[PDB]
DNA sequence: AGGTAGTCACAGCTGATTGCGCTG
DNA sequence: AGCGCAATCAGCTGTGACTACCT
């Protein structure tokens, strides 16, 4: 009666692994999404009752992605390969935004997990997770809806797990230490699906048994809300708890009080 | 006397429910009583 | 006996050679334990062995006792074997032929499972999804029906014989149809997974008098686990043996199929359920079951009594006569409790106690009425002047594991029947060689 | 010797059978031998009249709902 | 009809079948009513089959309901009409309604209104509007002694004539046997010749959505007409019957069993219905407030149906009270209403509602049914499960442990028959360590205990060897008041022993753990009211049998009615840490030497 | 061989007796 | 040592089940 949910979001930011490709590197897309479908495939093969949902997050919007081998696994696979395809595709750089919407899947990824739990049989329940891959460099302009959605899942009792490829980003070391996930920095990028198998696999209930890293030292720097940049010290009010970088002699956000 | 509380003790608390209901488990909260819970 | 008992027992080549179909492996995967799934894969893309020591190394040391037992059955089960490593090492890699077929099922590689669907086109006598459950229940229906023996339900005698070998239905005279035994009672109490399991691993069992591969039948089956339902496959492809298999399984509702000689087969839900809600039970001890089929009332009538009959539900009262009359016929309480708690009506899995443990607790104590007094026939011995000698001969009788019981306070003892001569003649040599 | 059928009871099961002893409930002494406080020694060829009358206590004081 | 499995099979009479699982609702050729309570339309389902029919057990799941001549009546004493309830009924079926039901329905309510009772100038009058009815009953030689001096016809307008006060009770016994039940219907809005008082409920006492229901029920149309309302002692039961008195707004008149439940209903007008002392008087022989010339009158059965010879004072206050018409007259207690005594006591006074409340309506001799006639039809009967769900009424936890008898006892049990056997399996060593262990653990919990015990030869040495309090019974009644008084606001005592006595409906305080032991023998009503004096897990209450004795049986008979209320009764067969810590009767010697004085009675 | 009125236990009430207290 | 309040006994009755005798 265990039903485990495993929600992969996929940093499938273009001018990051445009950037990749350009670098001429051992490691790209094709074979970061080879690394994910495996480990999903993986998933699906350790019980009948697992469930999977892969979300790819890109800078126009959140696409939900889904002879010899498994003939779900390979429906799976199809699906997989076809929307990614369509999404890179048809992916045409209209605007100056860069940033990955990384804060939206994780969002979409919130209420498709709400949607399978009403599903769900009352003799079972769904336990779930979330397994986020970072590719992109992080986005402040995001902070509070990071840090809504992270409250969201840690209310419902949800994993976020972290898998940092190059740069680190501080919101999703927040979101791992919050709601208890697994925050870990790949030193060799092809060896992705290895350090997706051996750690990101195994759920919360075998992460118990199994030694795994340490966490990393997480850090708490917060937003200004007039310049949306980190910060070590600021000034915040007492009313509405607003973060600022400089002293004001009328709160801006206190103005809507009257 | 020290034999006669061993004798009172394993007559009462194994008389007919225990000689068989120890048995299995040796072969094998909220409707839980608040004694039976400590 | 669940999948892995079975295996365990086979020579290890029996299990080398079921490991060469991509089918088996990923049904030995999903059988295997929590922690040794996480060991299968990590363990999956390495040509090296591993240190005993490091995979020790791996799980906390409170949890040492789960590390060990899924190491044991991973070694009885040979997925991965041992290997001296160099130095006086020990090192641990999975099984090759395992390893490439389980990596073949989940990568992708080699040919498909079943031969091909698209070659005689669609299906001119397709059935639908509730039509092929419709049909599944009646064969199975139809079977157990045979088992009470009930004129409407003639099944081959082959079918008869497999029972008969199983256990279930005595023949004790030619002719006759044979009488179920109380095994069969317990099996029929038994969910209908459990009782399909059971009687594949019968016939996996009882197929060395047939001259079937077991490991070809274990192969089939596994592939029809993972079958797709409502989806045909290609019966060529096959030995003869796998035909008759086929054919048998049809027989048994597994498989359906419209003709011996037609090249479609549909697996159904019963075989997609064959690797691994109606009845509503009330604190007044009342049953209500959502059930039309004779089957499920029979099955309910065994170990409760019938009050109501409607079109479409069933009003009846467990009470202490009527589950003292089904453990009497052979039915213990633990079969009676799991057989209410799977079948339990959805509404009931709200609770976290499926069934109220009221109703648990006094079907339990119904059981321990039956077995209050003990009978154990026997010889009693009290005739003993010295306690040196009833010391003595006590010791001969429990060397000889014929005692029953002991006193030493009063020097009484009692011995099995059995034993009584064994205990008599040694008794009497001590006497004359004193 | 004695050759027989031991019975293992409840401690209140031996009582109510001692007492059925001396009753003459049976028509008979054939509870010859107590060994145990909780097992006595009874012959065997009248096993079922014991088996009647303790199911006759059994659900005299039980109430069935039937 | 059908015998294959020893059930009774209807699948052919009800074969409808539109919708598969719409209707949660089941019918039975003979009659009754099942209902399923995981439903979206469950409350409105309970709306309907409470005022069609009454309940006979209301478990988590399946409610089951049962169609009787009487809740007939009491359905079409409400604006309910027959093709309503007909087609609401065929609404929510699920299978069909058999044609069985429909016309037991159709001869039920047709005959409703055919004849009316009335109460007019201190004299009985039977009034119907069908002439043709009269002559029908004419021929009934029971009838007959009823009509005083040869009943010339009483000619008005509409056929009516006189009937003898003291032989109502037969009439009405008669005329449910001649297919034309009487009804008890007083509009009290109209009447110009009663004395209406001024009482009127203050605007602070508000009540329950569940006896609003039972309120509007009593008054369906604006008319009071005399009914059962069944509601949990810690529920609000004497608040329905204050606030029925404040509308009916005419002389009341209540009716309770002991001596003590007066100053009770005293107390609840004084809080619920601003009346002053100088109209409120109580009628019990010990104060004498008065009660000639009175608005609200309180008084006591076993007084007002004396067979011997009354009080000089107590007889003027009778031949007042009985000389006058009385505005709903409530009578406490209603279970124990058919005996011999009490029976008369309707018929000794004229009233034009009757009122019953009770919480167990439950009683042995099957004399319930005569409570049907007596006064009226079950109005009103609270679902206890879901009463408790609201939690105004505490969840208790019931329990049932039985405590194995010792070998030094069940001989002597099982030795003696003659009714000397009671005393062996009450004075179990083995259920005495059992209560001993209960009241220490939930004295170190802080938990208030009410130990019941019948027999009170063995509560005397059950209390006394605890050195706790006791009620012998026949004690006082300052005793049994002080120390029910200190009992509650008293940290150093919280429990209490009582014999028999708390078996009624008295002011005890608030409890959490009740403790019965030794009790009598199948009342399932003192089983409830035993429970009703917990509930107000919150609480629980535990009772301890002995096992292979009578008590078993007993207790299993004796848990039917609560059963059917939905309470589920846990086994416990071992209590935690027992051996943990020092019990009385440790060895064998004390246990035997009990023995000797539980012998010792020979009451021969 | 089967069933209903006495009968016992335990409680209630009301109707009298009958026995102790009744001033700085 | 006269009144008066209060404790106390008699008679009847309700509740529940047990038990002796005979058509
Ligand atoms: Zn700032
Ligand atoms: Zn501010």
């Amino acid at each position: 009666d265990e039903l485990n949910l495993l929600v992969i979001v996929v940093d499938a930011n273009p001018i990051w692994w445009g950037k990749q490709a350009l670098k001429e590197s051992q490691f790209t897309l094709s074979k970061c999404i080879d690394a994910v479908m495996v480990l999903g495939n993986s998933h699906l093969f350790m019980n009948r009752s697992n469930k999977l949902a892969v979300i790819a997050s890109h800078i126009q919007e959140s696409r939900f992605l889904y002879d010899g081998k498994y003939e779900l696994l390979t429906s799976a696979n199809e699906v997989i390969v076809e929307e990614i395809k369509d999404l890179m595709t048809k992916s045409d750089i209209k605007g100056q935004h860069t940033e990955t919407l990384l804060a939206g899947s994780l969002a979409k990824a919130l209420c498709y997990i709400h949607r399978m739990n009403k599903e769900v049989k009352d003799n079972q329940e769904m336990k779930s997770r979330i397994l986020v891959i970072k590719a992109a460099e992080d986005s402040a302009l995001q902070y509070m809806n990071f840090m809504n959605v992270i409250f969201a899942a840690q209310k419902q009792n949800i994993l976020i797990d972290a898998c940092v490829l190059d740069s680190d980003s501080g919101l999703l070391q927040q979101a791992c230490d919050i709601t208890g996930g697994l925050y870990l920095k790949v030193p060799q990028m092809p060896s992705l699906l290895q350090y997706l198998l051996w750690v990101f696999l195994p759920d919360q209930d075998q992460r118990s048994q199994l030694i795994l890293p340490p966490p990393v030292h997480v850090d708490y720097r917060a937003a200004c809300f007039c310049h949306r940049n980190l910060i070590e010290i600021g000034y915040v009010c007492s009313v509405c708890l607003s973060i600022f970088c400089n002293f004001s002699p009328i709160c801006t956000t206190c103005e809507t009080a009257f | 006397g020290t034999s006669s509380q061993a004798e009172a003790a394993r007559i009462l608390a194994a008389s007919w429910p225990q000689n068989r209901e120890d048995e299995e488990k040796q072969k094998l909260a909220s409707h839980l009583f608040p004694f039976e819970k400590l | 006996r669940n999948l892995q008992e079975f295996l365990g027992g086979l020579s290890p080549g029996v299990l080398d050679r079921l490991y060469g179909h991509p089918a088996t492996c990923l049904a030995v995967f999903r059988e295997l334990p929590s922690l040794a799934k996480n060991w299968v894969m990590r363990m999956l893309f390495l040509e090296q062995p591993l240190p005993q020591a490091a995979v020790a190394l791996w799980v906390k040391k409170e949890f040492s006792k789960a590390q060990e037992e899924s190491t044991g059955l991973l070694s009885g089960l040979r997925i991965w074997h041992t290997q001296l490593l160099p130095g006086g090492l020990q090192g641990l890699i999975l099984n090759p032929i395992f390893r490439q077929n389980l990596r073949i099922a989940l990568l992708g590689g080699g040919k498909a499972w079943s031969d091909d669907t698209s070659q005689l086109g669609p299906d001119k006598h397709a059935r639908d999804v509730p039509s092929l459950d419709k049909y599944a229940e009646e064969r199975w229906e139809v079977v157990l029906h045979f088992m009470v023996g009930s004129p409407s339900a003639a099944v081959s005698q082959d079918l008869a014989q497999l029972l008969s070998q199983a256990g279930l239905m005595k023949s004790t005279e030619p002719g006759e149809p044979p009488c179920i035994t109380s095994a069969g009672f317990q099996f029929l109490l038994l969910d209908t997974p459990a009782q399909l399991w059971y009687f594949m691993l019968q016939y996996l069992q009882t197929a060395q008098s047939r001259g079937m591969d077991l490991v070809e039948i274990l192969s089939f089956l596994f592939q029809l686990s993972f079958s797709t339902l409502g989806k045909d496959y290609s019966v060529e492809g096959m030995s003869d043996s796998l035909l008759n298999f086929l054919q048998h399984l049809r027989e048994f509702g597994l498989v359906f199929q419209r003709k011996r000689k037609s090249r479609r087969y549909y697996p159904t839900r019963l075989a997609i359920n064959l690797s691994s809600g109606f009845i509503v039970v009330e604190t007044n001890y009342r049953l209500y079951a959502y059930t039309e089929s004779e089957l499920q009332i029979a099955l309910i009538a065994l170990f409760s009594e019938m009050l109501y009959r409607f079109p479409n539900m069933v009003v009846a009262q467990v009470t202490r006569e009527s589950v003292q009359q089904a453990i009497a016929s052979g039915i213990t309480a633990q079969q009676i409790i799991h057989f209410l708690r799977t079948r339990a009506h959805p509404v009931m899995l709200k609770q976290t106690p499926v069934l109220p443990p009221t109703i648990t607790d006094q079907i339990r104590l119904w059981e321990l009425e039956r077995d209050r007094l003990r009978f154990t026939e026997g010889v009693l011995y009290n005739q003993f002047l010295s306690q040196v000698d009833f010391e003595l001969l006590l010791a001969h009788a429990r060397e000889l594991g014929v005692l029953v019981f002991e006193n030493s306070a009063k020097r009484l003892m009692v011995v099995t029947p059995a034993g009584h001569s064994d205990v008599k003649r040694f008794w009497k040599r001590q006497k004359h060689s004193s | 010797v004695l050759k027989g059928v031991l019975i293992e009871c409840d401690p209140a099961m031996k009582q109510f059978l001692l007492y059925l002893d001396e009753s003459n409930a049976l028509g008979k002494k054939f509870i010859i031998q107590d060994i145990d406080d909780t097992h006595v020694f009874v012959i065997a060829e009248l096993v079922n009249v014991l088996q009647e009358r303790v199911g006759e206590l059994m659900d005299q004081n039980a109430f069935s709902l039937t | 009809k059908v015998d294959e499995y020893g059930a009774k099979d209807y699948r052919l009479q009800m074969p409808l079948k539109d919708d598969h699982t719409s209707r949660p609702l089941w019918v039975a050729p003979d009659g009754h009513i099942f209902l399923e309570a995981f439903s979206p339309v469950y409350k409105y389902a309970q709306d309907f089959l409470v005022a069609i029919a009454e309940p006979v057990c209301r478990p988590t799941h399946v409610h089951e309901y049962k169609l009787t001549a009487y809740s007939l009546y009491a359905a079409v004493s409400v604006g309910l009409q027959t093709s309503d309830i007909t087609e609401y009924l065929r609404k929510l079926s699920k299978t069909g309604v058999p044609d069985g039901i429909m016309q037991f329905i159709k001869l039920c309510t047709v005959s409703y209104g055919k004849v009316k009772l009335v109460l007019k100038h201190n004299r009985y009058f039977v009034e119907s509007c069908h002439p043709d009815v009269i002559q029908h009953l004419l021929q009934d030689p029971v009838i007959r002694e009823c009509r005083l001096r040869n009943s010339e016809g009483e000619a008005t307008e509409t056929v009516s004539f006189e009937v003898k006060q003291e032989m109502i009770e037969e009439l009405q016994k008669r005329c449910i046997h001649l297919e034309y039940p009487l009804l008890a219907e007083y509009d009290f809005r109209n009447d110009s010749v009663n004395p209406d008082i001024n009482i009127d409920l203050k605007p602070t006492a508000v009540l329950r959505p569940y006896q609003e229901k039972s309120l509007r029920k009593m008054f369906g149309n604006g008319r009071a007409r005399s009914g059962v309302i069944v509601l949990p002692c810690g529920a609000g039961k004497s608040l329905v019957g204050v606030t029925a008195a404040c509308t009916v707004r005419k002389r009341c008149l209540v009716l309770g069993n002991s001596a003590v439940s007066v100053e009770q209903w005293k107390a609840q007008f004084k809080m619920w219905s601003t009346i002053d002392d100088s109209q409120i008087c109580r009628f019990t022989s010990d104060a004498k407030d008065k009660p000639i010339g009175c608005s609200v009158a309180i008084s006591t059965y076993s007084m007002l149906g004396h067979t011997t010879k009354r009080s000089w004072e107590a007889e003027r206050v009778m031949e007042w009270l009985k000389t006058q018409e009385w505005g709903l007259m409530i009578l406490d207690e209603v279970h124990t209403i058919p005996a011999k005594m009490f029976r008369r006591v309707l018929t000794i006074v004229q009233a034009h509602c009757k009122l019953g409340l009770t919480a167990t309506l439950v009683r042995e001799d099957d004399k319930i049914v005569d409570l049907n006639f007596l006064i009226g039809p079950k109005l009103y009967e609270a679902n206890w499960m879901e009463l408790q769900n609201n939690g105004y009424i505490a969840k208790v936890q019931c329990a049932e442990v039985w405590c194995p008898m010792s070998p030094e006892f069940y001989r002597e049990y099982v030795a003696i028959k003659t009714k000397k056997r009671i005393l062996l399996y009450t004075m179990n060593p083995n259920k005495f360590r059992a209560c001993q262990f209960l009241i220490k653990f939930h004295e170190r919990r802080n938990d208030k205990i009410i130990v019941f015990a019948d027999n009170v030869f063995a509560l005397k040495e059950y209390a006394i060897r605890l050195n706790k309090p006791y009620i012998y019974g026949p004690t006082s009644q300052g005793e049994r008041m002080q120390i029910l008084q200190n009992f509650k606001h008293n940290p150093k005592i919280n429990t209490i022993f009582i014999s028999k006595v708390g078996d009624t409906s008295f002011d005890l305080p608030e409890a959490n753990v009740l403790i019965q032991i030794s009790s009598h023998g199948g009342s399932r009503r003192q089983e409830a009211q035993r429970l009703g004096r917990v509930l107000r897990y919150n609480a629980f209450f535990y009772s301890l049998v002995s096992q292979d004795t009578q008590e078993m049986a007993y207790s299993t008979k004796r848990q039917r009615f609560l059963v059917d209320q939905g309470y589920s009764f846990k086994v416990i067969t071992k209590l935690a840490g027992m051996e943990e810590e020092d019990l009385a009767f440790s060895t064998k010697e004390e246990q035997q030497q009990l023995l000797q004085k539980v012998l010792a009675a020979t009451d021969l």
